[PDB]
């Protein structure tokens, strides 16, 4: 009873919430995000099982805003019904506020959208991750810095230095946690970062990557936006990662 | 006019430690005298008084409002209302009617029980408050009254001396006026006592 | 076992049982298959009739949405015909307020959307079709499935339904940079005629249409002479 | 806003929701009606004798309007809830035809209101049987009774509540036509001391008459108990 | 859906309200302490791993210039009492031009933890409340259960180590005080029931004081923890 | 979602509401609540849990609104109540606001049996429609108006209401229905009644001598009205006395424990 | 105006009197109806307007009265709380959609003590009030195009002490005078006393 | 009223008068006319009093709930976008026109807020009956880059030519400087109106007033 909608257990827990979180890891595959001095940088597992299907339609990275990414983790359609609500979100607070949405009050807002789902009975749970990144500004010097987000299906919110997700998460995390004991990830650059977030996907997966089979997005200083990293600049980190 | 069809009017005055706050009695529907026996004075608490000049349907039915807000707000919060934010909430309830008014403009005056300063206020019929540190008026005979006390007011009165100059406006301004008269009533607020007195003036 | 009485409810696992119960009813319908040429998209369907008096286009599985796009149904033909109406809604929203003939991939994002919001409430059950998308606006030609999970994805071919995993190794060794939209249809239909299984079901017809320029770019049903 | 159905029929054709109403009637105190020749008598058990109880009671006889009045069984709160209802509608008769209501006309009213409280989704039942009775502007009587399904009757005597068909064999019997208001009072005092136990002040009383209403004092009812105790003791 | 969720059982008892008390009984450990010039309040906010930025973590919260507030149970569920609570306090200034009294701001934050007992359709929130202010009547502390039951409190403990950090403050505790001897008191209480090292990073400290409410930054608490 | 609604509204089969039954089950176990009708007005007391030594005081600045146990509802109106606390709060809002709405519409204060009626089918409205528990509350309500002078009601699970000379709620209730039963009289004065309320207080607790910090005491009394103020209003009549409700301090009822630590060891001696 | 209503109090009683006339334009259709209503056993309430808003609004003020009355065991409401009741439907009207009630009436009632627990002071009182809401009690009050030349006439003859016989006899002279100075013809009056004992109709006016 | 603005090298100077009317009758020598928003950011109001009392409060309390959401500093930007959609729903009839001044992280901010709903971003600018007679100071006396000095300066001279010639305005000038840092008001900045002839003082002996009756209370 306790096991199909939201109420609390006897130990105080809720499970509809737990098994939301299997969902997450049932879909398979892995995202690594990394912030570096200048940028953020998100790497996500590009699976086209099927050899009939047209690659560059499936895709797990969007635009929120301009400014603005996500990576969807867990189950695919239940994460687009997610970028549609945070989309419609971003253009009402500008309409408001008359600025673009920043990205740490973007992520609370869809946390919330969350948290009213553990609460009220006979919608179901989205069984997604979302991750979100940009840039955002401080009110001292003015400059610009980068960010990275999490909300789970709880309604949690949370900010990383470096985050992996899905299948394998555990042996991932791992990994990143023994990296940073040598250098704290905001002193590396892009190439530095990078190579860190290939390595930790190639030994949580257990496989050797080529580009075609990862899918990459970045923020940085230099360009505010949102963009995807052309497929050539991905061979050259993976290149570099294979001498050392 | 609508705010001068029932007659009557307001005065109050500040002092050292006290405030003293005034009406006349006349109610009326144009140039016809109803009662000769109707002050526009209410008292909110010990502190605290108001007066309300304008339509009377709507002095009626806007101090009853006023005083169930107050009964409820003591039982919630377990005080008496301070003169500021006594002011605040009349003026929420004004701007509520933006676009359809109550024909009344209200006076108030109070005292810090503590502290022993006076604070006025006046308000237009759609809350937009004046708080001067002197005198407020308000009502049929406004314009003259407004220069009586101009003239007789000075700073640091006491009591006794304070009602003096502010009967004393009030019936000079009430003789040059049709729609307002038949005496006044008067109180004296200190943060000791409160003192009410019934002032003699003319029967036309 | 009550965590399979309502689309509303995750499993243990992680699982939605309901939707995965819905896609068994696409699974055991009759097949359909669709290539992406270079000049455009054909799309054919095996009908599978109840009676020999019938008339002809009987329960049509093949419905034009817009001038430049169509849709296939797959599975339960009344859950199919909701889609469509979703679908014409969308397109004419998309001439009228925006000016533009709607492009594919968007037209498939929203059918997808639709499709998905019936997965998420305690009074309401998934669709029980999948829907085979073909369009030729301005983004080129485009071919797109969505299913009862309201997943979407494009392809260049594909095929649906009971004889879909032969139907699948036959389309793997077209090629599909060079092929054009006559030969399409021959290749098509063949797959079709080879699949069929005349045990359990006696009688059927096929239905076929395209988009393309030949047709130039409007969304038709073949001339009943070319198969 | 809560639409669930609440009363269901069932496979042999009953409403359970509606039979088990009916039950929480039966478990409740007993009341009498009694129709004289020009007067109408309600009689009505009472909790029972306490030191501690307050000697002003709460009456649970009800005025309807100046010639109308209800008593009741089954459960006290939702009677309350029907007289509310009740007196509503005989004002908004007055303000409608100007005429004083008709008793008839008023007790198809809250026999309307219970039946449909019996359909209606989202709300369960009434759990109470009514005995209403007044006069008309012409000086005849009426006395009806209704119970939880909307079925309503008129009767020359009746009962409800709990004993209601041992209370309504002795009644059956000694009945007679034309009574006088004294006559009356005897007859519905014994017909309740046939289920309740004592008749000290478990008893409350009222007379209705052609333009005047009495809630009887306690010297009175004492006068009227002593005497019908002596006559079963025959 | 528009039917209830918490009932009534044979003995008298509700048991979901329980269960929520339970799920805030496991949170991590946050208290507080009234001086007789001021009240702190303090919790831990430990993260799961390094990759975990700490400085985002928020355990306390300002409610207006006056008063705040921290938690322990389930997070997302005190962020909707907290979205509340600072409406109502803007709400009060808008009508009477004063700061809300703390009486008055826990009795509304109570009635919606009420509502959520009752109402059809919804559980009950699973996180209890420490609610700390300054207004005309001085000082005060309060506690705010998932019942809607409130109290007024010298010093109190909620969470996971609450109890032995109950019976420590009834030792050191006097009504003699002064505001910063309550900030080392308070310090040392979480240090007793804390597993592992305590950093200005991992704990928050607020404090009311000359009728202000305000959140330490990391460098102010690192010079009390290097007294303590 | 429907299979898992529990029915709160619907009648069991013997015409039983159990969630009623159940509600009234909790009632039984909370802090025991008396009250007591004398000639001089109407006594409130309850007992409160154990003291802890870092418990503290809102500092309300008007004392006699509210204590732990005893609410205001109008000047001539206060209450106790047993149950869920926070239900009682609910109730009480409703309580306030109809009492002084109809002060606003008639300019003259609410009967008190007309106040426990409105309160009454506000718990029967839950009973019967809409799908959610009933509220856990019971009141005992004290009152004084022109139509019946001093009155003290109580109210129930099921929104049914009487009127007592003396009655008790909550734990013991069975115990000090009996101690009343026998020590009530109708020639009590106000203070015969507070020392008649802290003795079966004292029993049912079970302690020899009375912690003055472990009860409660309201009393709704008439007191001197005050000013007359025939100037401002000059057709304004109040009366010699008007009602009032008051919650006792500990320099009230020093001397009322005393005399009810004597009677207890004058009734101790004879055994 | 073209309808007159009269009032006056004294120790022991409160007079009320109003005239009969019903016009269409300029013809009298009857001039003998009765626009001094009985509220309840010790009140009455006169009122002058057109039938239609003064019909609508006295039976109004007497449902809500007499529902009051049985939710309170049939005990006599004050005359200052049946006073409120009204200006507060008055007030209510004048701001509402439909727009205000136009009639002007004049309350009268005699309070009696409730029971022994009674500390009101029992006896006669008179409130003035108008189609606006404004409400004030008064020794005496008058509507109409008459009302200017009787209100003076009682500030000159007026006393609290008047007997019963002085009192009816000076309601005589007032009725005189509205027929021979106003041009709209108030030809008939009805007169009603409210005392300890009710309410009665006196006869030897008109 | 007189309202004025400038935008300096560091900031923003507003000005204001401090008359309040009644048709041809002076009711308050003294209303403030400056007020707060934020920390960082001001307004003086012109219209109808009670529409830029309201208008402004709400604003005010909007922008206080949105810096403990987000953790910021509140934007002038976000003001004036708020304002104006308030006021553009009300079509004219809340009539406030709006001097809005702050700093934020893109440097100072001075703009005007019309009735209707329009907007416009200046570096110098007056509102209200005197606004003709104070522009004509601005236009001959602005320049880029004034200090503070010169700024204030230029702003009292403005609200000067508004004192003296127009009917509506009058009493004495009221500043408000606004850095990055911190918000100065400077109440009575300039008082060019004192008395000339020192009040004759009218006393009333007591006693000279006849009372008919009187009642005393103790508190």
């Amino acid at each position: 009873f306790d096991k199909y909608i939201t109420v609390f257990s006897p130990e105080g827990s809720l499970y509809q919430v737990e098994y939301a979180f299997k969902a997450v890891t049932y879909a398979g595959l892995l995202t690594v995000a990394i912030r570096c001095k200048d940028a953020v940088l998100v790497f996500t597992q590009h699976n086209v099982p099927d050899r009939l299907m047209r690659p560059d339609t499936i895709t797990s990275l969007h635009n929120i805003n301009k400014d603005i990414g996500t990576c969807i983790t867990g189950r695919a359609p239940d994460g687009k019904s997610l970028v549609q609500k945070a989309r419609q979100e971003a253009s009402e607070y500008k309409y408001r506020y008359g600025s673009p949405i920043p990205v740490s009050v973007l992520a609370k807002r869809v946390a919330d959208m969350a948290q009213v789902r553990t609460q009220h009975a006979g919608l179901r749970l989205m069984g997604v991750v979302m991750t979100f990144l940009g840039m955002e500004q401080n009110d001292a010097d003015g400059s610009w810095v980068p960010q990275i987000y999490c909300v789970d299906p709880a309604g949690w919110c949370g900010s990383y230095h470096a985050c992996a997700i899905g299948k394998k998460q555990i042996e991932a995390n791992a990994f990143l946690e023994k990296k940073q004991k040598n250098a704290p990830f905001h002193t590396l650059s892009q190439k530095d970062a990078a190579m860190i977030a290939l390595a930790a996907l190639q030994s949580a997966l257990g496989a050797s990557l080529k580009a075609t089979d990862v899918e990459v997005g970045r923020c940085s200083v230099e360009d505010h936006c949102f963009r995807r990293v052309p497929d050539e600049d991905v061979e050259e980190w993976l290149t570099a990662l294979a001498e050392a | 006019s609508i705010l001068t069809y029932s007659g009557g009017s307001c005065l109050a005055m500040a002092g050292d430690g006290c405030f003293v706050i005034v009406s006349d009695n006349r109610l009326g529907e144009q140039l016809k005298t109803i009662s000769m026996e109707v002050p526009k004075l209410h008292v909110i608490n010990e502190s605290i008084v108001l007066g309300l000049t304008g339509l009377r349907t709507d002095q009626q039915t806007f101090s009853e409002k006023v005083r169930f807000r107050n009964e409820l707000y003591k039982l919630r919060e377990e005080r008496e209302i301070g003169g500021k934010a006594f002011a605040a909430l009349v003026s929420s309830m004004l701007y509520e009617a933006r676009f359809g008014p109550w024909f009344v403009e209200p006076v108030i005056a109070s005292i810090d029980k503590r502290t022993g300063e006076v604070y006025l206020c006046a308000m237009d019929l759609i809350g937009a408050p004046c708080e001067p540190e002197d005198y407020v008026c308000a009502g049929t005979c406004a314009e003259s009254l407004h220069g009586m006390c101009e003239a007789l007011w000075r700073p640091g009165l006491g009591p006794e001396e304070l009602f003096e100059v502010a009967a004393q406006a009030m019936l000079s301004a009430c003789d040059r006026d049709s729609l307002s008269g038949y005496g006044a009533v008067a109180a004296i607020v200190t943060r000791d006592k409160m003192t009410t007195r019934l002032i003699n003036g003319r029967k036309d | 076992t009550e965590h399979d009485q309502s689309t509303d409810i995750f499993s243990a696992d992680g699982r939605v049982f309901q939707v995965e119960y819905a896609c068994k009813a696409v699974d055991n319908g009759s097949t359909a298959v669709a290539a992406c040429c270079t000049d455009g998209v054909v799309v054919a369907v095996e009908k599978i009739l109840t009676s020999r008096m019938l008339e002809e286009g009987s329960n049509d599985r093949i419905h034009a949405v817009d001038r430049q796009a169509g849709v296939c149904i797959c599975g339960m033909l009344p859950d199919g015909r909701a889609v469509v109406s979703r679908a014409r809604a969308e397109a004419e929203n998309s001439r009228d307020v925006f000016a533009t003939p709607i492009p594919g991939s968007v037209l498939a994002s929203r059918i997808g959307e639709f499709m998905h919001v019936y997965t998420t409430h305690y009074a309401y059950r998934p669709f029980g079709c999948s829907v085979i998308i073909a369009s030729y606006a301005d983004d080129g030609p485009q071919l797109f499935v969505s299913d009862p999970s309201g997943t979407v994805a494009g392809y260049y071919g594909i095929a649906l339904g009971k004889g879909k995993t032969v139907a699948k190794t036959e389309l793997e060794k077209l090629n599909f940079k060079s092929i054009t939209c006559d030969e399409a249809v021959v290749k098509l239909t063949k797959i079709l005629h080879d699949v069929h299984d005349k045990s359990k079901d006696k009688l059927y017809e096929l239905e076929v249409a395209w988009v393309c320029n030949k047709s130039n770019c409007v969304f038709q049903h073949v001339p009943n002479d070319m198969i | 806003s809560y639409d669930r159905a609440i009363t269901v029929f069932s496979p042999d054709g009953h409403l359970f929701q509606v039979e088990y109403a009916q039950e929480a009637v039966r478990k409740g105190l007993c009341a009498v009606g009694v129709r004289g020749k020009d007067s109408i008598i309600f009689a009505v058990e009472k909790k029972s004798v306490q030191k501690l109880q307050d000697s002003r009671t709460i009456r649970k006889i009800y005025k309807l309007d100046e010639h109308i009045y209800l008593a009741f069984a089954g459960l006290s709160a939702d009677a309350r809830v029907l007289v509310n209802h009740a007196q509503l509608e005989c004002q908004r008769f007055r303000l409608n035809y100007e005429d004083a209501v008709d008793v008839d006309l008023l007790v198809r009213y809250v026999a309307k209101v219970q039946q449909k409280s019996t359909q209606s989704s989202g709300s369960r039942p009434y759990g109470v049987s009514t005995i209403i009775g007044g006069f008309n502007e012409n000086g005849q009587p009426h006395l009806w009774k209704t119970d939880p399904s909307g079925m309503s009757s008129a009767w020359r005597a009746v009962a409800i509540g709990r004993n209601d068909k041992t209370v309504l064999e002795f009644m059956e019997k000694s009945y007679q036509e034309n009574m006088t208001r004294d006559q009356c009072v005897h007859f519905a005092i014994k017909a309740l001391l046939e289920a309740v136990e004592s008749g000290s002040k478990n008893i409350e009383l009222v007379v209705l008459e052609n333009k005047k209403a009495l809630y009887m004092g306690d010297d009175e009812l004492r006068k009227f108990v002593v005497e019908v105790e002596k006559e079963r003791e025959e | 859906s528009a039917y209830g969720l918490t009932t009534f059982s044979p003995s008298g008892r509700l048991v979901q309200i329980e269960y929520a008390t339970t799920a805030a009984s496991k949170g991590t450990t946050a208290l507080g302490v009234k001086a007789m010039d001021g009240v702190v309040i303090a919790a831990e906010k430990k993260t799961t791993s390094p990759l975990a930025a700490s400085l985002t973590v928020q355990k306390v919260f300002v409610l207006d210039d006056h008063v705040g507030c921290t938690y322990s149970g389930i997070g997302p569920d005190c962020r909707v009492l907290v979205d509340a609570a600072r409406k109502a306090c803007q709400k009060y200034r808008l009508t009477y031009h004063e700061p809300m009294p703390v009486s008055q701001l826990v009795r509304h934050i109570s009635s919606l933890y009420q509502e959520f007992t009752q109402s059809g359709g919804v559980r009950p929130f699973g996180c209890s409340l420490l609610v700390a202010g300054a207004d005309s009547q001085g000082n005060h502390l309060y506690q705010v259960d998932p019942s809607g039951t409130f109290w007024a409190w010298k010093a109190t403990s909620i969470g996971k180590g609450s109890t032995d950090a109950k019976t420590f403050l009834e030792k050191r505790y006097t009504n003699e005080m002064e505001i910063e001897d309550a900030v080392h008191t308070a310090l040392l209480t979480l240090k007793e029931g804390f597993d592992g090292t305590m950093t200005a990073e991992n704990t928050q400290v607020g404090r009311v004081s000359e009728g202000k409410f305000e959140l330490f930054t990391v460098d102010q608490l690192k010079d009390y923890l290097d007294q303590i | 979602s429907s299979r898992y609604d529990s029915r709160t509204t619907t009648f069991s089969p013997e015409g039983r509401l159990y969630q009623v039954e159940y509600a009234e089950e909790a009632i039984s176990q909370a802090g025991t609540v008396i009250g007591i009708l004398t000639t001089g007005g109407v006594v409130l007391g309850a007992e409160k849990g154990v003291q802890n030594s870092l418990f503290d005081s809102e500092n309300m600045e008007d004392k006699n609104i509210s204590g732990e146990k005893m609410y205001k509802i109008a000047s001539h109106i206060g209450c106790s109540v047993a149950g869920v606390t926070s239900d009682a709060y609910a109730l009480l809002n409703y309580a306030r606001l109809s009492a002084n709405r109809h002060h606003y519409t008639y300019q003259e204060p609410m009967a008190a049996e007309d106040l426990c009626r409105l309160l009454c089918d506000e718990k029967q409205l839950y009973t019967q429609y809409g799908g959610v528990r009933p509220f856990g509350v019971s009141f005992l309500l004290a009152g004084w108006d022109r139509h019946h002078g001093y009155q003290l009601y109580h109210t129930d699970t099921s929104g049914n209401y009487n009127a007592w000379r003396a009655y008790a709620i909550g734990q013991n209730d069975q115990v000090a229905q009996s101690l009343l039963k026998r020590d009530w009289k109708p020639e009590l004065t106000l203070d015969e009644g507070i020392v008649l309320c802290l003795r079966v207080l004292g029993k049912t607790m079970d302690t020899v001598k009375l912690s003055a910090e472990r009860l409660e005491v309201a009393v709704l009394h008439k007191v001197p009205a005050p000013a007359t103020q025939k100037l401002l209003e000059p057709y304004g009549v109040l009366p010699k006395t008007v009602p009032e409700f008051k919650i006792l301090r500990e320099t009230d009822l020093k001397p009322l424990i005393a005399e009810a630590d004597r009677q207890r060891e004058a009734e101790e001696a004879a055994e | 105006m073209s309808e007159t209503t009269i009032a006056f109090r004294c120790n022991g009683f409160v007079l009320v009197a109003a005239a009969g006339l019903n016009a269409f334009y300029y013809i009298k259709i009857m001039d003998t109806e009765d626009k001094v209503t009985q509220l309840d056993s010790h009140k009455v309430v006169a009122c002058a307007g057109e039938n239609g808003p003064r019909v609508n609004f006295v039976e109004y003020i007497k449902c809500n009265m007499a529902l009051k009355r049985m939710r309170e065991h049939g005990r006599v409401i004050r005359t200052s709380a049946a006073a409120s009741f009204m200006r507060n439907a008055l007030a209510g009207a004048l701001r509402s959609r439909d727009g205000a009630y136009l009639v002007n009436c004049l309350l009268a009632g005699y309070d009696v003590a409730a029971s022994s627990d009674d500390d009101i002071a029992t006896g006669p009182h008179l409130y003035y009030m108008d189609y606006l809401g404004t409400m004030q009690e008064v020794p005496y009050g008058c509507h109409g195009y008459g009302a200017s030349f009787v209100i003076a006439m009682l500030d000159r003859l007026w006393r609290p002490d008047l007997t019963a016989q002085e009192a009816v006899d000076l309601m005589q002279k007032c009725c005189d005078e509205v027929k021979k100075r106003v041009v709209i013809s108030n030809d008939k009056f009805i007169c009603k006393a409210v005392t300890e004992n009710g309410v009665e109709i006196v006869n030897t006016v008109s | 009223t007189t309202i004025v603005g400038v935008v300096y090298k560091e900031g923003v100077v507003l000005g204001a008068d401090t008359r309040a009317t009644e048709g041809s009758i002076v009711a308050d020598k003294r209303c403030k006319k400056i007020h707060y928003m934020a920390p960082n950011i001001m307004c003086c109001g012109a219209g109808t009093a009670a529409d830029t009392e309201a208008v402004t409060n709400m604003v005010s309390a909007n922008l206080a709930l949105h810096r403990l959401d987000t953790g910021k500093q509140s934007r002038v930007h976000e003001a004036l976008t708020m304002l104006k959609r308030h006021l553009y729903r009300y079509q004219g009839h809340v009539s406030a026109a709006l001097v809005l001044g702050g700093v934020d992280v893109e440097g100072p901010f001075l703009a005007t807020v019309a009735p209707h709903g329009s907007t416009d971003r200046l570096p110098f600018v007056s509102m209200g009956s005197g606004s003709i007679a104070a522009m004509s100071a601005l236009e001959t006396g602005y320049k880029e880059n004034m200090t503070l000095e010169e700024a204030k300066e230029l702003v009292a001279s403005a609200i000067r030519k508004g004192i003296f010639n127009d009917p509506y305005s009058g009493t004495q000038v009221d500043l408000c400087v606004i850095t990055k840092t911190k918000t100065e008001l400077l109440i009575g900045y300039d008082k060019p109106n004192e008395r000339k002839y020192p009040k004759q003082e009218i006393r009333f002996p007591p006693g000279t007033t006849p009372v008919l009756r009187e009642e005393i209370r103790r508190l």
